[PDB]
RNA sequence: UCGAGAGGA
C-alpha cells in the first residue's frame, strides 16, 4: 500500500496542482457532468498506462541505448562513444578523470 | 500443490496485450480446425476477426495461470479480466 | 556555472557562482579541504565516488555519466531504461562491468552465459561445478528452441 | 522479369467492363465510376467540362496507383438530376468541341500552303 | 586499348597488389609507453640489400 | 468560322506545324497533346526473324535497331491490329512483312541504310510499310555496318500498335507548349535573384498577347484559354494527321464512354 | 636535358615547390570576385615546380568533375563507385570469353571532362550516358 | 550462437526496397514473384472451403493460386506438376499452402535490427514490379533509404504467429516509441517540405484545385468546407484544405518565439476541434517531435486513426506539390554581390586577427593562460578565432537569403538540411582538423613543401577560406582530404565498437522482464527494481507536462 | 581496370588518415570505405 | 548513381506525356529529389548540370578540370547568350494537369553512370528446399536457393514484443525442427528407438 | 439570423510581412476613437492602400456543403468588394468594461477592441468579415 | 556502339544525321555547333546525341572474325 | 565442404 502511495506520488502531486479548487472553477469553469468525466476518465487512462506485466524491459531498455549510440557521431572532455565504452566496463583509468569543485 | 485463493488476488484484473494476443491465437488456431463458434457471426469468415467477436461478448471459455516469481500461481477467468 | 535557485520572494532565479573544474581526481582527500562545499561536490567518475560516498550514491552518479553522454547530442532517453541497466550493474553489490568477465560469471545459468563469450569455458567449468540450470531464462530455452517464458508464455493457459 | 506487359494499360481484361458505377455510400446524389484503362489524359478533360455546367455540384477524379491505370471519377448534382446525365453532356459537349476544332483547324491547314 | 600489367594464370588475369612495408635499413627512435621501465628506444630493421 | 475551338496557323512544314489555339479550356489542351503522343495509332516493327547475322552486333541489338525505323503509317486505318485480327500469327490485313539483305564485298565498310530494308508482302493498295526517308542524300536511317565478308539476313514484321505500349508507335517527336507569356495569370512564381524581368527572357509568343500594366491590378476571374504549340513529326504520318488523328482518337476515347453507359 | 626531376617522398623535404608557374612573376585591385581566394604567396627561394595540381588525383577521382568544388567524402564515395559503373571495358569484348561483361548499349562521351581525362580514354571508351537529368519534386516517388 | 541462437530460417525474402506515396503505413509492396514462392498453410474449413478451392484450381504459376496440398495420410501433393491438380476435392481438415495474399500480415526487417521496432508487422500489397514497396514515413525507424537497400520479411505459419504479428507487433502499435517515450515514424522529405509550402497564408487554394485535393483524402465526409474568401473570388488557404485529413477532437497548443495570438510571422500552432486556427506546419508540429501532432492521434484517438492519418497527410500533399513544383539549383547557393565582399573582408578582418595574434607571441608576450602551455594557448586563439569567422560569414550568408531560395525552404521545414551546410556551400567550408588538431606538420616543419617551414598562418594549417562553390585550391583540397578520410575512419570504427555496445547491453539485460506484482526482474528471481521504472508505469505512457506548483513566486502561487 | 592496376596494400600507430607526405604519391581521396580504408590505397 | 555520390534506385518510371515538359518540349530522362542536393554539399553535380548544358548548345565540350579558373558567373553569362536563364531554372509545366508549375525546375543535361546492382539479379525468396547435412539447416546463400537468417540481432527484437510463439516458429518448425527420444535415468540421448 | 456588428475605420498601416498578396492592416473605427482593428488582408483579389476609409461589417449568415454561386438566384447580403469566413478563437477580458475578440479567417488573422457590443459576438464559429468602398 | 537512331528524351530521328555529321566537319571546316545546326537538331536534348557520340563500331570491325 | 580475396546498406 506505501509503495502504492509511493508510485503515484508525483502524479498525484501534478493531479493536485491541475485540480485546484479555485483553478477548477476559473481558470476552466467545469460543471459536476464535466468533472465526473474527468475524474473517470483519467483513472480509466492512467490505468491503462501501467506496466503489462510480461514485458522484456531489459532488451527494450538495451535496444533503446544502444540505437542512439549508432546515430552518436560528430571543453576538451571526454564523451561520446569512447566515453561510453568507458562507463560500460567500469575503465579503473580513465582518460578524463576529472573532478567538479563546489 | 500449493495454491493462491480466490479471495485474496492482487494482479491486474485487466487484461495484458500479451494474454489477449495469446488467448487470440489459441482461439484463432482452435476455430481452424472445425471447431465450435459461440456467438452468431454476421457474415465473418476469419478465425481472427471471430476471435475478436467471441471475446467482445466474453464468449470465450479459457482461463489464464499467471505464475508468480515464487513458483506460485494465479488463476484469472476470462469473465474476470477486463479490456480497454 | 549560472544556477537558478528560490528568490526570497519564492520565484526562481539565476543565482551564478565560481565553480572550479579539476584534471585529476583524488576524491578521498579533496572533499574534507575547508572553504568549500563537501556534500555538493562531484566527480566525473564513479568508481571514486562509489569508493566513498556509497554504491547508492554512486548509481546517481553512473546514470548521470550515461545521461551526460546520451545529451550531450541533443538527444533524450527516458528515464527507465538507463536506470535500469545502471541497477543492473550497482544491484549486484559492486560494479559489475557489461563484460565478459566482469558479469558473465554469476548465477544466471550456463548456456544463457555461454551464449556469450567464454563459450567452451563456460560450458567446461560449468560440467565440472555440475552447474544446474533452471532454464527460466530465455537464452537457456531459445537453445532448446521450446517456448520461452518471455511475455506470451509468461502465463500457463487452461480451460474453465 | 517482373513487369506487367505494357497493354494492360490500354486493354481491358477477363470480364472487365468499361465503368463500374457505385452510388456513393455517404453523401446525397453522389457516385462513384472506376474507369478502367484510362488516365489524366482522357479523365482530367471530362472532369474539367464538369465544372462549367453550372448545374453540377462536384466533380473529381483520382489515380490510385499509377502502376495501374485505372482512376475514379465522382460526381455530385442538383436534385432530380441524375449525375450519368451530366457526364453524358459533358463527354457529348467535349466531342462537339473537338469536331469543331478539327474543321476549323482544316480550313486553316487548306488556307496555309507550304 | 588494353594497357597491358597482368599476368594470365590457369587462364584468369591475375594482378599482384604492390605490397606496403616498412623501409629497412634506417634509424628511428621511438618514445616507449608511460608504464614502461625503458624510456626510448632506437630501432634498425637490418636486411641485406 | 465554326463555334468553338479556334486555330491560327502561324507557320507551317511537313515537319514542323506552329499555330495559336484560341478559345480551348486547357485541360482540353493538355489532354490532346497527351494523346497526340501516345493513343494515336502508327505502324512500325514488332517482330523481327534474323536467319544469318555475322555483325560485330547482336542480334536482339540490331532488333531494337530495326523497332524505332520510321515506317509510313498513313494509311494505317485501313491496317488493322494483330491482335484484332484472326490469322494464325499474322496476315497481309494486319501485319507487313520485311525483308533485310546484305553482305560485306567491298574493300570498304559497306553499310546498311533504310533503304535497303525490302518490302515483300500483298501491299493491297495502301500507303503502309515505307521506311520513311528524309536524309537529303537519300540514304536515309543507317542501321549497322558491316565489313568484308560479313553478312546480316533477316526479316521484320511490322505490326499497328502506339506508342502507349512501346516508343516506336510515337508519331510526333517534342511539341511545344506555352501560354500566358507575361505571366498574367500569376501562373507561375518567377524565382528572381535580383530583377524577374532581367533575369528571365520572354518568349516569342509574348509578341503576340498585350503587355501587362503595373497600374491595373490582378484580374481575378481571368482563366487561361489562349495557347502558342508546335507540333513535329518524324515523318510516319504527316504533321496535319498527326494533330486530326490527335482529335479523332480523343474524340473516339470519348465515345466508347457514351457506348458503354448505355449499356448499363 | 635537365628540366625535370625524379623527386621521391623524402627528398622533397629539402625542397620549396610551386603551385603555378606564373609564381615566379614579377609584383606591382580588378579582380573578378568569383574566382577562388589564392593565397599570396610570399614565398621566393623556390626549387621546383609543380607540374600541375591535378594529378595528385589518382585515375578513378580524375573522372569526377569539379572535384575542388565538392565535399572530401563525396569524392571518395564516387571513387568506388566508378569503378562499379557499367560500360565498354574492352573493344574486344566479342572475342573474349569472360565470366562476365556487362556493356553500355549507347555510351556517350561526358559532357564535361576533365583535361587529365584525356590520357585514360574515358571519351575513347565511356561507361555513362549523358541523361537529361531534372531535379524536381514530382509524384513524391 | 550461430545456428543455434540464429539459424537460418524458411519462409524468408529479400530485395531492392523503394518507396511510394500512395501506400499506406502498414502496408508492404510485396511482389507477385516473391508472393508466388511464399506460402501460408491454411487449413480448409466451411468458411473458406469455397475459395480455397478455386486458390487450389488457379495453381502456383500465376496470382492468386497454391502450390502445395497436405491430407490425412501426411504425403504432399505437389501442385506444380501432378495428374489429380485439376480434380481436387478439399476434405475438411485438409491444409492449403496458398500464396500470400493481400491484406495478410508480414514481419519486416532491416539489417541491423538495433530496436524492437526496427521489426515490425506489414499489411502485404501485392505490385507487379520486383521491388519492396513501402510507406515513407517508416525509413525512421529503419533507417533505410531507396539507395540500394535491402529488406528482409519473414512470414508466420501459425494462427497464433500470425495474430501476435497482428496484436502487438503491427506498425501502428511502435507509432509511439518507449525509448525516447515519442513517435518514431513523422512525415519526412517531400511531403514535410511541401506541407510548409501549403500551409503558408499567402499560398491561396483554387475550387478546381480544391474538388481533387478533397477527393484524393480516403475517408472524408463529404462535406465541401466554405471558403475563406467568398468574395471576388472564392478562394481557399492552404491551411483550411488541409484541415480535412485531421479528425474532429483534436486540439493542439504550440509557442514559438514570439507567438503571440495574434501571431504576426504565422509561427506557432493553435489547432482547434481538426481545424487549424493560426500556424505554419513543420516538422516541430508534424516530425517525429515530442509533443506533435502524431502524439496526440495515437493515444487520444488510437492507433489505426493516426495509422490511417499518415496515408491521408501524405496523399493531399503530395498532390498539393505535385502540382506546385520543386527543385533545387545553384542559383539557390549564390549570396547576394555586395554580400560576398561583406563576407571576404570579414575573413579578412579574422585574417589580420590571427596575424597579429601571431606577432604579439612572436615576441613573447603572450599572457600565458592558465593551465594551457604558451603554444596551447596560441591554438585555441587561432582555432576559435577561425570559427567564427566561418559562423559569422554563414551567418552573414543566411541573413542573405532571399525566400524563393528553395534551400532556406528545405532548411525551414527540416526536411533535409541544416545551417552549416549553408555556410559551406555559400560562405566558407571551414577549418579542418585531425584527432583534435589542426592539420599538423607531416613534413617536417611544414605542412606542404609549397610553404616556407615554421609557418603557422591560417592558410597553411588547415583553414579553408573558400567557398565549395567558389572552389577550392590544390592544398585546401588535400587538407579537405586529411579531414574527410579522418572522418571516414570515425565512421567506419565507430560502428563497430557501437554493434559490440549493443550487443553487450542486450546480452547483460535479456532475462529483465516485469513479473506479474510489478518486480523487474529476471531468471534467478533476484529483484532488479521492485516497480518497473521507480513508478510502475511503462515508457510510452509518458508526456512532458508542466508542474505550475514547483515555479512561480510565492505570491502568484497563493492567488 | 587502371584503377585496379594502380593499388597497394599495407598488410596490418595511425596508418589510415591521410599523410602530408602523400601529396601526389598516392590519390587523396581514392581508397575503400569500410573494412580497409587507408590500409588499401591507390596511386 | 552519378559522378558525385548520388546513389540512388529507380522508384518509378514514366511514359513521356506523364512527365512535365519544357515550353520546348523537352522531357527529363530521369527525375531526382532536391532534398539530396543540400545534406551532401555535392555542388560538383549541380554545376555540371550548367557546364553540360551551355556545351551542349555551343557545340564544344565542357571543361570541368579540377583547379581551374572558371566560374559560374562566365559559364551563366554564356548560357543567358543562349537565350536560358542564367542559374539553370527552367519554366515548367506539369504533365497530368498542363498547369504550370509554381518552382521553376532546375534541368539540364547531367552526365549519369548505370551501376552494377539490378535487382532481378537480387532478388529471392524462399519456402523449403535444401539443407545443409551437418546443421539441417537451409544452406547459405541465395545462389544455392538457401534461406535466410534470423539473426541474434533478430532474436532480441522478437523478445522485445514478448511474441513467443513466433520466435518459437523461427528457430524449430521453420527451420531445423527434430524430434529425439531420451531416457530418463541416464537424461541423455543414450537410448536407443526402433518405432515402426 | 442578422448584422452582429458594423462600424467604418481607417487604415494606419499596412504591413507586408514578407508575403507576396498578403498584407497585415490596423485600423481603428473612426466614430469610437477607443474602438481598433488589426486583420489580414489579401491584398491582390481587395487593394488596400493607407489613409483608406472603409466600411466594415460582421454577420451570421446570408454542416451544409458548399453551393457555388449561381447568376444571383442564391442572393447573398452583401454589396460588398470584399468578404470573409472565419471562426472565433479567442476573446480577452483587457480591462473593465472593455473587451478583445480574436478571428482566425482560414488562416488570416484578426483582432478587435471595445466593449461597445455587450450583444452579439458569440463564441460561435459562424462569422463573415465584409469589407466596403 | 553505332548511332542511336532516335534521342531517348523527344524522339527526332537523329539515326540517319550521323554521316552527314562528320562530312559537315572535315570538307566545310565547320564548328560542333554550327555542324548541329546546319543539320536541324534546335533543342539540346537530341543534340547531345550527336555531340556526346562515340562511335566505337569502327574498332569492332577492324576484328578480323 | 575449406580458406582466400573483391563488393552493396
Ligand atoms: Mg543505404
Ligand atoms: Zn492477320
Ligand atoms: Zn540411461
Ligand atoms: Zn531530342
Amino acid at each position: 500500500q506505501n509503495a502504492q502511495r509511493d508510485a503515484v506520488t508525483l502524479f498525484c502531486c501534478l493531479l493536485r496542482s491541475r485540480l485546484a479548487t479555485r483553478r477548477v472553477l476559473q481558470e476552466y469553469r467545469l460543471t459536476k457532468q464535466a468533472f465526473d468525466w474527468v475524474l473517470s476518465n483519467i483513472e480509466a487512462q492512467f490505468l491503462r498506462s501501467v506496466v503489462h506485466p510480461g514485458e522484456m524491459v531489459g532488451v527494450l531498455a538495451a535496444q533503446s541505448i544502444g540505437e542512439p549510440a549508432t546515430q552518436m557521431t560528430l571543453k576538451k572532455v571526454t564523451s561520446g562513444v569512447p566515453r561510453l565504452k568507458e562507463i560500460l566496463n567500469v575503465a579503473k583509468n580513465m582518460k578524463t578523470p576529472s573532478l567538479t569543485v563546489y | 500443490e500449493k495454491a493462491i485463493p480466490k479471495d485474496q488476488r492482487a494482479t491486474t484484473p485487466y487484461m495484458t496485450k500479451y494474454e489477449r494476443a495469446r488467448i487470440l491465437g489459441t482461439r484463432a488456431l482452435q476455430i481452424s480446425m472445425n471447431a465450435p463458434v459461440f456467438v452468431d457471426l454476421e457474415g465473418e469468415t476469419d478465425p481472427l476477426r471471430i476471435a475478436m467477436k467471441e471475446l467482445a461478448e466474453k464468449k470465450i471459455p479459457l482461463v489464464i495461470r499467471r505464475y508468480l516469481p515464487d513458483g506460485s500461481f494465479e488463476d484469472w477467468s476470462v469473465e474476470e479480466l477486463i479490456v480497454d | 556555472y549560472d544556477r537558478k535557485v528560490p528568490s526570497p520572494t519564492g520565484e526562481y532565479v539565476k543565482e551564478p557562482e565560481w565553480v572550479l573544474e579539476t584534471d585529476g581526481v583524488n576524491l578521498s582527500e579533496v572533499m574534507t579541504v575547508p572553504g568549500i562545499d563537501p556534500t555538493r561536490i562531484y566527480t566525473n567518475s564513479f568508481i571514486d565516488i562509489m569508493e566513498v560516498l556509497g554504491i547508492e550514491a554512486g548509481r546517481a552518479a553512473l546514470y548521470k555519466e550515461v545521461y551526460n553522454v546520451i545529451a550531450s547530442d541533443g538527444s533524450y532517453v527516458n528515464y527507465r531504461h538507463m536506470a535500469l541497466l545502471v541497477d543492473v550493474m550497482t544491484t549486484q553489490g559492486g560494479l559489475t562491468s557489461v563484460t565478459r568477465h566482469g558479469f558473465n560469471r554469476s548465477n544466471t545459468g550456463a548456456l544463457m552465459r555461454c551464449s556469450f563469450e567464454e563459450t567452451v569455458e563456460i560450458l567446461f567449468e560449468a560440467g565440472a561445478s555440475a552447474e544446474l540450470d533452471d532454464c527460466r531464462g530465455v537464452s537457456e530455452n531459445v537453445i532448446l528452441g521450446q517456448m520461452a517464458p518471455i511475455g506470451t508464455g509468461a502465463f500457463d493457459v487452461m480451460i474453465d | 522479369m517482373n513487369a506487367p506487359d505494357r497493354f494492360e494499360l490500354f486493354l481491358l481484361g477477363e470480364g472487365e467492363s468499361k465503368l463500374k458505377i457505385d452510388p456513393d455510400t455517404k453523401a446525397p446524389n453522389a457516385v462513384v465510376i472506376t474507369f478502367e484503362k484510362e488516365d489524366h489524359t482522357l479523365g482530367n478533360l471530362i472532369r474539367a467540362e464538369l465544372l462549367n455546367d453550372r448545374k453540377v455540384l462536384f466533380a473529381a477524379y483520382k489515380v490510385e496507383h499509377p502502376f495501374f491505370a485505372r482512376f475514379k471519377l465522382r460526381i455530385q448534382t442538383t436534385e432530380g438530376y441524375d449525375p450519368k446525365d451530366a457526364l453524358k453532356n459533358a463527354c457529348n459537349s467535349i466531342i462537339n468541341k473537338l469536331g469543331a476544332l478539327k474543321t476549323n483547324f482544316e480550313t486553316e491547314w487548306n488556307l496555309q500552303t507550304l | 586499348f588494353d594497357m597491358g600489367g597482368y599476368f594470365i594464370i590457369n587462364g584468369s588475369e591475375k594482378v599482384l597488389i604492390a605490397q606496403e612495408r616498412s623501409a629497412g635499413n634506417i634509424v628511428q627512435v621511438f618514445k616507449k609507453a608511460a608504464p614502461s621501465p625503458i624510456s626510448h628506444v632506437a630501432e634498425i630493421r637490418s636486411a641485406l640489400e | 468560322s465554326e463555334e468553338g475551338p479556334q486555330v491560327k496557323i502561324r507557320e507551317a512544314s511537313k515537319d514542323n506545324v506552329d499555330f495559336i489555339l484560341s478559345n480551348v479550356d486547357l485541360a482540353m489542351a493538355n489532354s490532346l497533346r497527351r494523346v497526340m503522343i501516345a493513343e494515336i495509332p502508327t505502324l512500325a516493327i514488332d517482330s523481327v526473324e534474323v536467319e544469318t547475322n555475322t555483325t560485330v552486333l547482336a542480334d536482339e541489338f540490331i532488333a531494337h535497331r530495326l523497332g524505332l525505323i520510321p515506317l509510313q503509317s498513313m494509311d494505317i486505318e485501313q491496317l488493322e491490329y494483330s491482335r484484332d485480327c484472326f490469322c494464325e500469327d499474322h496476315c497481309d490485313k494486319c501485319s507487313v512483312v520485311l525483308t533485310l539483305q546484305a553482305f560485306g564485298e567491298s574493300e570498304s565498310t559497306t553499310n546498311v541504310y533504310s533503304k535497303d530494308l525490302v518490302i515483300v508482302s500483298n501491299l493491297m493498295g495502301r500507303n503502309i510499310g515505307h521506311p520513311i526517308i528524309q536524309d537529303k542524300e537519300g540514304n536515309g536511317v543507317l542501321i549497322c555496318k558491316l565489313r568484308k565478308g560479313q553478312e546480316l539476313k533477316l526479316t521484320c514484321v511490322a505490326k499497328k500498335g502506339i506508342a502507349k505500349e512501346h516508343a516506336k508507335w510515337g508519331p510526333a517527336a517534342a511539341i511545344e507548349f506555352e501560354y500566358d507569356p507575361w505571366n498574367k495569370l500569376k501562373h507561375t512564381d518567377y524565382w528572381y535573384e535580383q530583377d524577374s524581368a532581367k533575369e528571365w527572357p520572354q518568349s516569342k509568343n509574348c509578341e503576340y498577347e498585350d503587355p501587362p500594366n503595373e497600374g491595373d491590378p490582378f484580374d481575378y476571374k481571368a482563366q487561361a484559354d489562349t495557347f502558342y504549340m508546335n507540333v513535329e513529326s518524324v515523318g510516319s504520318i504527316p504533321v496535319d494527321q498527326v494533330v486530326v488523328r490527335g482529335i479523332d482518337t480523343l474524340q473516339k476515347k470519348v465515345a466508347s464512354i457514351l457506348l458503354a453507359l448505355t449499356q448499363m | 636535358e635537365g628540366l625535370v626531376e625524379y623527386i621521391d617522398a623524402e627528398e622533397e623535404e629539402s625542397i620549396l615547390i610551386a603551385m603555378q608557374p606564373e609564381d615566379l612573376e614579377p609584383a606591382e585591385l580588378d579582380v573578378d570576385p568569383a574566382k577562388r581566394i589564392r593565397v599570396s604567396h610570399h614565398a621566393t627561394t623556390f626549387t621546383h615546380c609543380e607540374i600541375h595540381p591535378s594529378m595528385i588525383l589518382g585515375v578513378a577521382a580524375s573522372i569526377i568533375p569539379f572535384p575542388d568544388h565538392n565535399q572530401s567524402p563525396r569524392n571518395t564515395y564516387q571513387s568506388a563507385m566508378g569503378k562499379q559503373a557499367m560500360g565498354v571495358f574492352l573493344t574486344n569484348y566479342n572475342v573474349r570469353m569472360d565470366t562476365m561483361a556487362n556493356i553500355l548499349y549507347y555510351p556517350q562521351k561526358p559532357l564535361g571532362t576533365t583535361r587529365a581525362m584525356e590520357y585514360l580514354k574515358f571519351r575513347e571508351l565511356p561507361a555513362g550516358q549523358n541523361a537529361i537529368v531534372a531535379i524536381a519534386c514530382y509524384s513524391g516517388y | 550462437r550461430g545456428n543455434l541462437m540464429g539459424k537460418r530460417v524458411d519462409f524468408s525474402a529479400r530485395t531492392v526496397i523503394s518507396g511510394d506515396p500512395n501506400l499506406e503505413l502498414d502496408q508492404v509492396g510485396v511482389p507477385k514473384s516473391i508472393a508466388k514462392t511464399l506460402t501460408y498453410p491454411e487449413v480448409v474449413t466451411p468458411y473458406n472451403i469455397d475459395r480455397l478451392t478455386q486458390l487450389v484450381r488457379n495453381g502456383p504459376n500465376e496470382h492468386p493460386g497454391a502450390k502445395y496440398v497436405i491430407r490425412d495420410s501426411g504425403d504432399r501433393i505437389d501442385l506444380r506438376y501432378s495428374k489429380r491438380a485439376g480434380d481436387i476435392q478439399l476434405q475438411y481438415g485438409w491444409k492449403v499452402e496458398r500464396h500470400i495474399m493481400d491484406n495478410d500480415p508480414v514481419l519486416f526487417n532491416r539489417q541491423p535490427s538495433l530496436h524492437k521496432m526496427s521489426m515490425m508487422a506489414h499489411r502485404v500489397k501485392v505490385i507487379p514490379y520486383s521491388t519492396f514497396r513501402l510507406n515513407l514515413s517508416v525509413t525512421s525507424p529503419y533507417n533505410a533509404d531507396f539507395d540500394g537497400d535491402e529488406m528482409n520479411l519473414h512470414v508466420p505459419q501459425s494462427e497464433e504467429t500470425r495474430a501476435e504479428l497482428s496484436q502487438l507487433c503491427a506498425v501502428p502499435l511502435q507509432i509511439v516509441s518507449p525509448q525516447s517515450n515519442k513517435p518514431c515514424m513523422g512525415i519526412v522529405q517531400d511531403t514535410l517540405c511541401g506541407i510548409r509550402k501549403l500551409t503558408l497564408r499567402d499560398t491561396f487554394i483554387e475550387l478546381d484545385q480544391v474538388l481533387n485535393m478533397l477527393y484524393w483524402v480516403p475517408d472524408w465526409d463529404g462535406v465541401i468546407p466554405t471558403p475563406a474568401i467568398i468574395k471576388p473570388k472564392p478562394l481557399w488557404s492552404g491551411k483550411q484544405i488541409l484541415s480535412v485529413a485531421i479528425p474532429n477532437g483534436i486540439h493542439l497548443q504550440r509557442f514559438d518565439e514570439g507567438t503571440t495570438l495574434l501571431s504576426p510571422k504565422d509561427n506557432g500552432m493553435l489547432i482547434i476541434d481538426g481545424q487549424i486556427i493560426f500556424g505554419v506546419v513543420e516538422k516541430k508540429t508534424v516530425g517525429s517531435s515530442n509533443g506533435g501532432l502524431i502524439h496526440v492521434v495515437t493515444r487520444e484517438k488510437g492507433p489505426q486513426v493516426c495509422a490511417k492519418l499518415f496515408g491521408n497527410i501524405q496523399k493531399v500533399v503530395n498532390f498539393w506539390l505535385l502540382h506546385n513544383g520543386f527543385s533545387t539549383g545553384i542559383g539557390d547557393t549564390i549570396a547576394d554581390g555586395p554580400t560576398m565582399r561583406e563576407i571576404t573582408e570579414t575573413i579578412a578582418e579574422a585574417k589580420k586577427k590571427v596575424l597579429d595574434v601571431t606577432k604579439e607571441a612572436q615576441a613573447n608576450l603572450l599572457t600565458a593562460k592558465h593551465g594551457m602551455t604558451l603554444r596551447e594557448s596560441f591554438e585555441d586563439n587561432v582555432v576559435r578565432f577561425l570559427n567564427e569567422a566561418r559562423d559569422k560569414a554563414g551567418r552573414l550568408a543566411e541573413v542573405n537569403l532571399k525566400d524563393l531560395n528553395n534551400v532556406k525552404q528545405m532548411v525551414m521545414a527540416g526536411s533535409k538540411g541544416s545551417f552549416i551546410n549553408i555556410a559551406q556551400m555559400s560562405a566558407c567550408v571551414g577549418q579542418q582538423s585531425v584527432e583534435g588538431k589542426r592539420i599538423a606538420f607531416g613534413f617536417v616543419d611544414r605542412t606542404l613543401p609549397h610553404f616556407s617551414k615554421d609557418d603557422y598562418s591560417p592558410e597553411s594549417k588547415g583553414f579553408v577560406e573558400n567557398s565549395y562553390l567558389r572552389g577550392l585550391t590544390p592544398q585546401e583540397f588535400f587538407f579537405h582530404a586529411m579531414g574527410g578520410r579522418e572522418g571516414l575512419i570515425d565512421t567506419a570504427v565507430k560502428t563497430a565498437e557501437t554493434g559490440y555496445i549493443q550487443r553487450r547491453l542486450v546480452k547483460a539485460l535479456e532475462d529483465i522482464m516485469v513479473h506479474y506484482d510489478n518486480t523487474t526482474r529476471n531468471s534467478l528471481g533476484n529483484v532488479i527494481q521492485f516497480i518497473y521504472g521507480e513508478d510502475g508505469m511503462d515508457a510510452a505512457h509518458i508526456e512532458k507536462q508542466s508542474l505550475d506548483t514547483i515555479g512561480g513566486s510565492d505570491a502568484a502561487f497563493e492567488k | 581496370t587502371l584503377s585496379h592496376l594502380r593499388r597497394t596494400n599495407t598488410p596490418i600507430a595511425k596508418p589510415r588518415q591521410l599523410h602530408n607526405t602523400h601529396w601526389g604519391l598516392v590519390c587523396p581521396a581514392e581508397t575503400p570505405e569500410g573494412q580497409a580504408c587507408g590500409l588499401v590505397k591507390n596511386l | 548513381a552519378s559522378r558525385h555520390g548520388q546513389k540512388g534506385t529507380i522508384g518509378i518510371t514514366y511514359r513521356r506525356e506523364d512527365m512535365p515538359f519544357t515550353a520546348e518540349g523537352i522531357v527529363p530522362d530521369l527525375i531526382i529529389n532536391p532534398h539530396a542536393i543540400p545534406s551532401r554539399m555535392t555542388v560538383a553535380h549541380l554545376i555540371e548540370c550548367l557546364l553540360s548544358k551551355v556545351a551542349a548548345l555551343s557545340g564544344n565540350e565542357g571543361d570541368a578540370s579540377p583547379f581551374t579558373d572558371i566560374t559560374v558567373e562566365g559559364i551563366s553569362k554564356l548560357l543567358r547568350e543562349h537565350g536560358y536563364q542564367s542559374r539553370g531554372f527552367e519554366v515548367m509545366y506539369n504533365g497530368h494537369t498542363g498547369k504550370k508549375l509554381m518552382a521553376q525546375i532546375f534541368f539540364g543535361p547531367t552526365y549519369y553512370q548505370r551501376l552494377r546492382h539490378m535487382v532481378d539479379d537480387k532478388i529471392h525468396a524462399r519456402a523449403r528446399g535444401p539443407m545443409q547435412v551437418l546443421t539441417r539447416q537451409p544452406v547459405e546463400g541465395r545462389s544455392r536457393d538457401g534461406g535466410l537468417r534470423f539473426g541474434e540481432m533478430e532474436r532480441d527484437c522478437m523478445i522485445a514484443h514478448g511474441a513467443a510463439s513466433f520466435l518459437k516458429e523461427r528457430l524449430m518448425e521453420a527451420s531445423d525442427a527434430f524430434r529425439v527420444h531420451i531416457c530418463g535415468i541416464c537424461g541423455l540421448m543414450t537410448v536407443i528407438a526402433k518405432l515402426n | 439570423s442578422n448584422t452582429l456588428f458594423d462600424d467604418i475605420f481607417q487604415v494606419s498601416e499596412v504591413d507586408p510581412g514578407r508575403y507576396n498578396k498578403v498584407c497585415r492592416i490596423e485600423a481603428a473605427s473612426t466614430t469610437q476613437d477607443q474602438c481598433k482593428l488589426t486583420l489580414d488582408i489579401n491584398v491582390e483579389l481587395f487593394p488596400v492602400a493607407a489613409q483608406d476609409s472603409l466600411t466594415v461589417t460582421i454577420a451570421s449568415s446570408l454542416t451544409r456543403s458548399w453551393r457555388p454561386p449561381q447568376a444571383g438566384d442564391r442572393s447573398l447580403a452583401d454589396d460588398y468588394d470584399y468578404v470573409m469566413y472565419g471562426t472565433a478563437y479567442k476573446f480577452e477580458e483587457v480591462s473593465k468594461d472593455l473587451i478583445a475578440v480574436y478571428y482566425s479567417f482560414g488562416g488570416l488573422l484578426m483582432r478587435l477592441e471595445g466593449n461597445y457590443r455587450n450583444l452579439n459576438n458569440l463564441k460561435q464559429e459562424n462569422a463573415y468579415l465584409l469589407i466596403r468602398r | 556502339m553505332i548511332v542511336p537512331v532516335r534521342c531517348f528524351s523527344c524522339g527526332k530521328v537523329v539515326g540517319d544525321k550521323w554521316e552527314s555529321y562528320l562530312n559537315l566537319l572535315q570538307e566545310d571546316e565547320l564548328d560542333e555547333g554550327t555542324a548541329l545546326s546546319r543539320l536541324g537538331l534546335k533543342r539540346y536534348c537530341c543534340r547531345r546525341m550527336i555531340l556526346t557520340h562515340v562511335d566505337l563500331i569502327e574498332k569492332f570491325l577492324r576484328y578480323n572474325p
